[PDB]
DNA sequence: AGTACGTCCCGGAAGAGATTCA
DNA sequence: TGAATCTCTTCCAGCACACATCGGGACGTACT
RNA sequence: GCGAUGUGUG
């Protein structure tokens, strides 16, 4: 079973599990591991922030893909931020910065 | 259940064995195994199963003669004190049907074809412990009770 | 974008500037209609619309019209993306405590002040009173009382009185408290008092008050005033299918709350009675504090039968909480997963991919290519023409794949390998098919497993694939140097029939010119494919510089051999192939093939190999039948004897010659000895069984029984199975670790009858269940690793320091063990290592050490060298290159970041599956009772004693009288190896600068007595003996014998209690024998508790041993083995029974023996003395009132502790002692592990350190910061004329230096998460990122590889 | 074309900046034209450049100074 | 008649007792 | 008096699948 | 379009 681009989670915008839901894969804390152990970056940096968590992102991927324009541009991971809105939730206080 | 005495040629023998193990055929079976999981990495491997079995066995052995080493009391005496045949003694008793048999009594780490294999917490000993030329000894086997004489005490 | 995250509390005012309003309504939603209700937790004028763009009341479907809010409803219009990024509040009625800064132990909040958590929460809800300011009563401010307490002191405080009790009281009670009298009046009382635990507390106390200070933040925000609501989307209401919704835990948890404060708000207005607005306070205490941490506070409430429903600390922390869950590792779109096969035609550059597959994953890809050649408008035709899956497709889909590697990976992911990459070719069917070779390094056979696919969408990853991650480009585990590339068993049972002689065949010894013609001949058939012949070959040795020089000659070989020759690259010598190439023969030869003719003729030779391998290994067709197994004929024969023996040794029980014990042991022992030699008859007569003519007569040689083939072959099986197999299966052992006293008689070629089957059955299944609990143990270990190395990547080039660590090959005193080389390969030079010659510059000083450098030194037989190590370079944030070494699978030097900590991590993890459970650790108690007995010299050289003054026994030998003396082991240079201790008056095998060999016994003793040695000649007295009264007569029945048994003082008679029995050697008449040189006798006073053997009037020469002191011994290590061993090692565990070492170094003395811990005092050769120390009398000793010893030196005996051995000795001494026990494990189960990994663990195992002294410095003394931190600003600092600080390292077990990180949100995404995230909020610890984790989190790029060029560009931009 | 990046080492010891390169050279010869310097084979960008590469002919030198003067000009 | 809609809900380890050599 | 040595009690126990079931009841009514 | 428990696969 396979998936290219199909569902997405509703609470965390990321792909689904299973093959009955027409869903993919998982890369696992171990994989990432992995990767961070061969010096590949950007395979991990795009595996991490456009296959899964900006739906900006994704989209910009997408078309890019169907220009050829072999890119991509970050943004920030959707999930991370719902982290922070959960902490926010909890009574305690976290923000970004200037850079 | 235990008795620490030892004869001085046995803890000799103990401290042989256990410089062979842990010397010489410990590091064999480790280059063995060593090789044999040169990325092998197989639980059904039975090579690699009997291989750390032999490990496991040659591990409990020598614990036990390393705690043995440990406790185990040395009493490699002359044969000054004679007539009683208290220890580490050459004996032959003899049967009413004449069986005749001869051993000595050695420590408990020492039961081989090799010298001597004849226990000192044995039922046996018990009976032969303090006892002369010519005494009456008995014991009460599993089996019943029985008898035998003296004919012989010698030392070294 | 960004930067460093910062944290910190919640102002009531922040959170209210954070919301855009307040629910007021516990309702859900209507669901009579799905129209949210207003002010409820999903209000739109709260919150935001459900359809972008779209009012509630139905005003304006139009992007124009956006911004602008309702009036008839009273809604914003945006994105629906608002309808996430808001947030809501509640103004609660009533205060309320945050239950996480209650509970964590410790409670921030008693801390703060100082009060008993119980008290606190009796407070809290509400069956208690606690005193605010009372005023000048009777009653203290902390005070805190009960209800007729309460009710008396209202009765005799009318007004002035002030005390209350809940939320409100705690609240007043901070605000109230000031923040810096109590930092003066605090220091005053460490200053003042002495008290240990006392110190401790208040240290703890003071680091939170003036951390708080530091920080802008105020306490009584500890408490909730108004506490906020998540957003409504991550808590979505799912319509399930039906007209009900499965609620989300937070939803109902809100509900409550809400409800509650309603009620609390209608009755405040109402006046109603006391009782009840308690109650409903504390509901609403509880009601919250479910909110937060359901499960913490008492019984957890349940949701929806008998569940505890989940809550927001739940949806943090836990295997399943949001890090474990979604961003240390989430799902991935492009990808799909598949069972896997084997289709050995793919140069291992690639691999299969399923058709079906691949189109349904490169779609995007598809869908370029398409509108690029135009064959379809728009988007939705291109996928109306895939789904159709016309012609086109398939021709432009091997265009897209024809040069895009993909990504493989297996489930248990353990190590660097378990993902790597190749590219597809597209075949028919539907699952992967994957080179042969690549399964040992995903160590994943065909029995099923399911491989998963990834596919790189960018360009850059295109390139990192191709480049890190193709399996050309690894031939090496980082892990050690083996190759990974080893054949198995089908290919190598191939070679191994392809090239072995029989001694008479078709075509024998006849001459070919070509291997061509050979394999020619073979084809015909017209000779036997292995046969003795002479051939001529053509060989290439480079001997020049970089060029080959081409000789040939005739071999006498066999065909077969040679028609494998026509495969060796042009570089290898002949002779590598002339022998039978079993597994560890074609090893090396692909290895030595590596090594000497670089890579891609390496990885085009080995794809030739598994080619030509299968070929003839099938050609020739070895399989396996039942005659196949020689049932050795001596078998019946030999077991037959052993029942007799067995019946022999059963007669002599019977007859009581033995007890059940021995009779046991003696049977075991002699069913094993049967074993043995049931063993070699059948691997004779299968190993030679083979005797055929020869054109002469006869002649025996090596078998072709397939089964001895394949074992002897390597490829799976050995002398072991093959004996499970043929002959008995030897012992099994019951789950007692006993074993059974009845062995196996038959094998498995014959039947087993039941009985003993039954019982092999728990014997393996023992190590099958075994399996599961093992994989769970070590992964845990493997993710702790990983967590405390996450951080560490080489940054800069070179320190450039002089310092490191020695190091010495370990021997048993003959061979060594450790090959030096072997153990220094890889690593770089500290200092330059002088000739043997002395005073010549052997190697460079800060050099690497290759191959050829380790044979000059092997050639000149260097004792030791020091070494640079990662665990102590002078990096910052880092580790220099040079003191990192040779990265594994890359010869040439480590590149300039290649992340080595978390590939450190895998290689340490990676074996953790294949340790074992459950055993006693042995390693160091071996050589322990060795060196009891008798001493035992490492090498050859002269000999050297300090402190010798000892006398010459009759025997000529030598005993020592001096307690004190040294032995020195010189080398043929005249320095010293070994320094041994010498016990009192050992026998002396040996003599001063007597030229000995290596590996000898020098000396004699009894291991465990201290004995009473004599010094001079002449006959015995009982001189000052008291007979009867102090001394005992003893007789022992089992030695035949007494004695006189020396009786100490709470022993002996209290008669003469105090009269002391001696010794004095006397003439041949009783009068004193003079010791010569001095003018006294050589009377030796008696210590209690002896033995005493010899009785009066003996003669005895100079050096006789004359009594015995029982000296007591334990060394039950006995709950160490194995993986926990691993485990409390890198976790610093103090074991049970520490030993305990030298303070200081100097002399040493007793002081008052007080019962138990007496005392021990010590004094420098001129320093100050003030130390003395208890130490637990009922433990033995090893050292006496006059000895002088150096600090950090064993005093007790027993396991080593890690942290005294950090505080005394030091940090090469620490680090050293560490690797050699893990070392000492891994070996004990041989996994080669290089060293260089379990260093750099280490040193993250130390990266904290404390203070003794500021000096000019910016911290408080009783404190702790990393060592990098105080390191970096105090070298500037003495830079700078002012002085620095003083420091000590302090080492911390793995799941502790896990939480001390300077960042936290690694340690907030491992092991656990509330006491971490409370300790920052209130520490405001802003927090940068400088880490792998954190970026990881963050999702920008990893300051690891590629990243590190990007992170160096830019912080070189600011 | 290409089985691996053993000269490309050879010729650049980062190995990573090998990459970098070798991803700046690529998008160049995808988006902005500038068409390669070696005979193509139907092959990739990504390979193309590869090539280029253990071509002895492109590194971050070459890039940098080229783009300098292109911009220049 | 009978109810679909109302509310109502084993190991470790470290801290605070707590116990015992003073 | 106070520094050691027990003793309750919070925190974690591998990864990735596949499939399966099941998800409030209760209490009370304005009607249906 | 979520989570629980179970079963099985490696
Ligand atoms: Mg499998
Ligand atoms: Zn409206
Ligand atoms: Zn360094």
């Amino acid at each position: 079973h396979a998936r290219s681009t199909g569902s997405y989670s509703l609470v965390t915008q990321q792909p689904l599990g299973g093959k009955a839901q027409f869903g993919g894969q998982r890369f696992g804390e171990m994989e990432v591991w992995a990767l961070e152990a061969y010096g590949a970056a950007y395979t991990l940096q795009e595996m991490l922030t456009v296959k899964s968590d900006d739906v900006n992102g994704r989209t910009k991927m997408y078309k890019n893909i169907v220009d050829g324009n072999h890119q991509m541009e970050p943004g920030m991971p959707e999930s991370f931020n719902v982290l922070l809105k959960e902490i926010r939730s909890l009574g305690i206080n976290i923000e970004l910065e200037d850079e | 259940m235990k008795t620490p005495l030892v004869t001085r040629e046995g803890y000799e023998k103990l401290k042989q064995e256990l410089n062979y193990l842990w010397r010489e055929e410990r590091p064999e079976v480790t280059k063995k195994v060593t090789w044999a999981a040169s990325l092998g990495d197989r639980s059904e491997n039975a090579d690699y199963q009997y291989n750390k079995k032999r490990l496991r066995e040659i591990d409990r052995r020598v614990r036990y003669l390393t705690k043995c080493m440990e406790n185990l009391k040395i009493v490699d005496y002359s044969p000054q004190q004679e007539g009683k045949v208290f220890f580490g003694a050459w004996v032959e008793i003899e049967n009413d049907d004449g069986v005749t048999h001869r051993f000595r009594i050695v420590g408990y780490d020492e039961i081989f074809g090799r010298k001597d294999y004849i226990s000192i917490d044995s039922p046996m000993a018990r009976a032969l412990l303090k006892k002369e030329v010519g005494d009456l000894a008995v014991v009460n086997t599993p089996a019943g009770e029985a008898s035998w004489y003296v004919n012989a005490i010698e030392y070294v | 974008e960004f930067d460093a995250i910062k944290i910190a509390l919640a102002s009531p005012d922040m959170i209210r500037s954070w919301s855009f309003g307040e629910v007021k309504k516990p309702e859900t939603i209507n669901y009579r209609t799905f129209k949210p209700e207003r002010d409820g937790l999903f209000c739109a004028r709260i919150f935001g619309p459900v359809k972008d763009y779209e009012c509630l009341c139905g005003k304006y479907k139009r992007l124009k019209h956006r911004g602008v809010i309702c009036e008839k409803c009273g809604v914003e219009v945006t994105q629906t993306k608002v309808r996430r990024e808001r947030m809501g509040h509640i103004e609660l009625a009533s205060p309320t405590a945050h239950i996480w800064f209650l509970k964590s132990l410790p409670s921030r909040i008693g801390l703060l002040l100082d009060m008993p958590l119980r008290d606190i929460e009796r407070v809290l809800y509400f069956e208690s009173y606690v005193v605010i300011e009372g005023g000048m009563t009777n009653l203290e401010r902390q005070q805190i009382l009960t209800e007729e307490q309460y009710l008396d002191a209202l009765e005799e405080f009318g007004d002035e009185f002030d005390a209350k009790m809940g939320a409100e009281a705690i609240q007043a009670l901070l605000k109230s408290m000031d923040l810096e009298q109590e930092c003066e009046q605090l220091r005053e009382e460490l200053n003042e008092t002495n008290s240990e635990t006392k110190r401790k507390k208040l240290t703890k106390r003071i680091k939170l008050l003036e951390a708080f200070v530091q920080s802008g933040n105020k306490p009584e925000w500890m408490i909730l005033t108004v506490l906020p609501v998540l957003p409504p989307d991550l808590r979505p209401l799912v319509p399930l299918d039906g007209g009900r919704f499965a609620t989300s835990d937070l939803n109902d948890l809100y509900r409550r709350v809400i409800n509650r404060n309603n009620r609390l708000k209608r009755l405040l207005d109402l006046a109603a009675p006391d009782i009840i607005v308690r109650n409903e306070k504390r509901m609403l205490q509880e009601a919250v504090d479910a909110l937060l941490d359901n499960g913490r506070r008492g019984r957890a409430i349940t949701g929806s039968n008998k569940r505890p429903l989940k809550s927001l600390a739940d949806m943090i922390k836990g295997k399943q909480g949001r890090f474990r869950q979604n961003l240390l590792g989430k799902r991935v779109d492009y990808s799909g997963r598949s069972v896997i096969t084997v289709g050995p035609y793919l140069r291992l550059h690639q691999c299969g991919l399923p058709k079906k597959m691949a189109l349904e994953l490169f779609k995007p890809f598809i869908y370029g290519k398409l509108e690029l050649r135009g064959l379809a408008t728009t988007i939705k035709a291109a996928k109306k023409m895939v789904e159709r899956e016309e012609a086109v497709v398939w021709d432009i889909l091997d265009e897209v794949i024809r040069e895009h590697p993909v990504l493989l990976n297996r489930a248990p992911t353990l190590h660097r390998l378990g993902i790597q990459a190749f590219e597809p070719v597209l075949i028919e069917g539907k699952a992967i098919q994957l080179h042969p070779l690549v399964c040992a390094a995903y160590n994943a056979d065909f029995d099923g497993d399911q491989m998963a696919v990834h596919v790189p969408l960018t360009l850059e990853a295109q390139l990192e694939a191709r480049a890190l991650m193709m399996s050309t480009n690894n031939i090496l585990s980082p892990a050690n140097g083996e190759p990974i590339i080893v054949p198995s068993q089908d290919v190598v049972l191939g070679l191994y029939y392809m090239t072995r002689d029989c001694v008479n065949a078709k075509g024998e010894g006849m001459v070919l010119t070509g291997p061509k013609e050979a394999e020619r001949l073979y084809r015909s058939g017209l000779a036997s494919l292995h046969a003795r012949v002479k051939v001529r070959i053509t060989e290439y040795e480079k001997d020049a510089n970089g060029e080959l020089v081409a000789k040939t000659s005739l071999k006498d070989t066999t065909v077969g051999r040679a028609i494998l020759w026509m495969i060796v690259p042009k570089g290898l010598p002949y002779s590598i192939v002339n022998q039978a190439l079993g597994k560890k023969a074609i090893s090396k030869m692909l290895n030595t093939c590596y090594r000497i003719l670089g890579l891609k003729p390496t990885v085009i030779f080995a794809d030739q190999i598994m080619y030509t391998g299968f070929a003839y290994a099938a050609r020739s067709g070895a399989s396996v039948g039942i005659d196949d197994m020689v049932i050795p004929e001596k078998k019946h024969e030999i077991i037959s004897e052993a029942e007799a023996e067995v019946a022999e040794i059963q007669e002599q029980f019977q007859s009581g010659l033995v007890t059940a014990g021995e009779r046991y042991n003696k049977v075991i022992d002699i069913w094993a000895a049967a074993n043995d030699r049931v063993s070699k008859a059948m691997m004779d007569n299968l190993q030679t069984e083979t005797v055929i003519n020869r054109d002469g007569q006869e002649e025996k040689q090596v078998s072709f029984n397939s089964i001895y083939m394949m074992a002897d072959s390597g490829a799976r099986g050995s002398a072991a199975q093959i004996r499970q197999l043929a002959g008995m299966r030897g012992l099994m052992a019951k789950p007692d670790g006993s074993i059974i006293e009845t062995p196996i008689t038959a094998n498995f070629r014959e039947g087993l009858n039941v009985l003993q089957y039954f019982i092999s059955t728990h014997g393996a299944r023992k190590g099958l269940a075994d399996t599961a609990l093992k994989t769970a143990n070590s992964g845990y270990l493997t993710r702790r690793l990983v967590d405390v190395a996450q951080d560490l990547v080489v940054t800069e080039d070179d320190c450039g320091t002089h310092e490191g660590i020695m190091m010495t090959p370990v021997i048993e005193g003959g061979d060594v063990k450790e090959p030096l080389r072997d153990r220094v390969l890889g690593r770089v030079t500290a200092e330059d290592v002088l000739k043997p010659g002395t005073a010549d510059i052997l190697v460079p000083r800060n050099t690497l050490l290759h191959e050829q450098w380790c044979d000059l030194l092997e050639e000149n037989s260097v004792d030791a060298v020091k070494v640079r190590s990662v665990v102590s370079c002078d990096t910052d944030f880092g580790v220099c290159a040079h003191c990192y070494g040779r990265d594994l699978a890359r010869g040439h030097i480590i590149n300039k970041g290649e992340a080595i900590g978390v590939i450190a991590a895998q290689s340490i993890g990676e074996p953790g599956t294949q340790l074992t459970m459950r055993t006693f650790h042995i390693g160091g108690a071996a050589s322990r009772a060795a060196a009891e007995s008798s001493i035992q010299v490492k090498n050859k050289g002269s000999i050297k004693l300090s402190n010798v003054k000892s006398v010459v026994n009759s025997s000529g030998k030598l005993v020592i009288t001096s307690r004190n003396t040294e032995l020195k082991l010189i080398d043929e240079f005249g320095r010293t190896k070994e320094s041994y201790k010498v016990p009192y008056g050992a026998v002396l095998a040996k003599g001063d600068g007597e030229q000995v060999a290596g590996g000898e016994t020098v000396a004699n003793w009894d291991p465990h007595t201290m004995p009473v040695i004599t010094e001079v000649s002449g006959f015995v007295r009982f001189t000052d003996m008291i007979d009867g009264q102090t001394i005992t007569r003893q007789t022992d029945e089992l030695t035949g014998l007494s004695s006189l048994v020396v009786l100490d003082s709470a022993e002996r008679t209290a008669g003469g209690k105090d009269l002391r029995p001696a010794l004095k050697i006397v003439d041949a008449q009783g009068n004193d024998v003079l010791i010569p040189g001095t003018d006294m006798p050589a009377q030796y006073f008696l210590p209690g508790k002896a033995i005493v053997q010899l009785e009066d009037g003996v003669q005895i020469s100079s050096g006789d041993t004359l009594a015995r002191i029982p000296q007591e011994s334990g060394g039950t290590k006995d709950i160490t083995g194995g993986l926990p061993r691993v485990a409390d090692l890198f976790e610093a565990r103090r074991p049970k029974e520490p030993a305990i070492l030298a303070e200081i170094s100097g002399i040493v003395s007793f002081g008052k023996e007080t019962k138990g811990k007496r005392r021990l005092v010590i004094t420098p050769v001129d320093g100050s003395d003030p130390y003395e120390e208890m130490i637990p009398k009922w433990r033995q000793l090893n050292v006496f009132e006059g000895e002088r010893v150096e600090r950090g030196d064993v005093i007790s005996d027993g396991p080593e502790a890690p942290h005294d051995i950090l505080r005394l000795r030091g940090v090469h001494a620490v680090t050293r002692y560490i690797v050699n026990e893990v070392q000492d494990v891994y070996r004990l189960q041989g996994v080669k592990i290089n060293d260089k990994h379990i260093e750099v663990i280490v040193r993250q195992m130390l990266r904290k350190a404390t203070i003794v002294n500021a000096g000019s410095s910016d911290f408080l003394e009783g404190e702790q910061v990393e060592y990098s931190r105080v390191k970096i600003a105090n070298r500037e600092l003495e830079a700078n004329g002012k002085v620095g600080a003083t420091y000590s390292r302090d080492l911390l077990g793995i799941t502790k230096a896990s939480l001390a990180t300077e960042s936290f949100i690694s340690a907030a995404s491992f092991q656990e998460t509330t006491r971490v995230l409370t300790e920052a909020a209130v520490a405001g610890k802003r927090d940068e990122l400088r880490g792998l984790k954190e970026n990881v989190i963050v999702g920008r790029l990893i300051p690891a590889g590629t990243g590190y060029a990007y992170h160096q560009d830019r912080m070189r931009r600011r | 074309a290409r089985v691996t990046v053993q000269d490309a080492v050879e010729k650049i010891g980062n190995r990573f900046d090998l990459v970098l390169v070798a991803a700046r050279r690529a998008r160049q010869m995808q988006v902005g034209g500038k068409d390669p310097l070696v005979p193509e084979e139907n092959d990739k960008t990504t390979v193309i450049a590869l090539r280029e590469i253990e071509e002895g002919l492109i590194n971050n030198q070459i890039l940098d100074v080229r783009e300098r003067q292109e911009q220049q000009e």
